[PDB]
């Protein structure tokens, strides 16, 4: 579950960094994607990534 | 924070999510325990006494 959805459930990081097993729904898949791509990034390089992906992020948030 | 904060209640109120779409929400569920979850709306009693009746019936067969 740590790497990929295993039997339909997947592990995602909480707000404090604690893992959580949730159902692999589109919302939780986006949550995982943003844990692997955006949220993991160092504080300095966060903000340029948010403008860089702004239109992608918004289209995902409104969809899934 | 905006992304993650307070992502629990929604599973128990679709009427307050967009499109009443489950697939947006987070549902917390054990990968291992998902093997035994099969019967929807089985009364808590039925399940909890079902397990206890299992444990008694086997125990009685094996040690009495």
């Amino acid at each position: 579950t740590y790497k990929k959805p295993t039997g339909g459930i997947v592990t995602v990081r909480s707000e404090m960094g604690e893992p959580i097993h949730k159902i692999a729904t589109r919302g939780v898949m986006l949550w995982k994607e943003f844990d692997e791509t955006i949220f993991n990034l160092p504080k300095n390089k966060l903000v340029p990534t948010l403008e860089a992906k702004r239109d992608y992020i918004i289209s995902r948030l409104n969809a899934d | 924070i905006f992304f993650k904060k307070d992502s629990l209640w929604q599973s128990e109120h679709l009427e307050a999510v967009v499109d009443q779409d489950v697939q947006r929400t987070c549902i917390l569920h054990g990968p291992v325990a998902a093997q035994f979850t099969k019967v929807i709306d089985e009364p808590i009693k039925s399940i909890m006494d079902g397990i206890h009746d299992g444990h008694i019936k086997k125990l009685l067969h094996q040690y009495y």
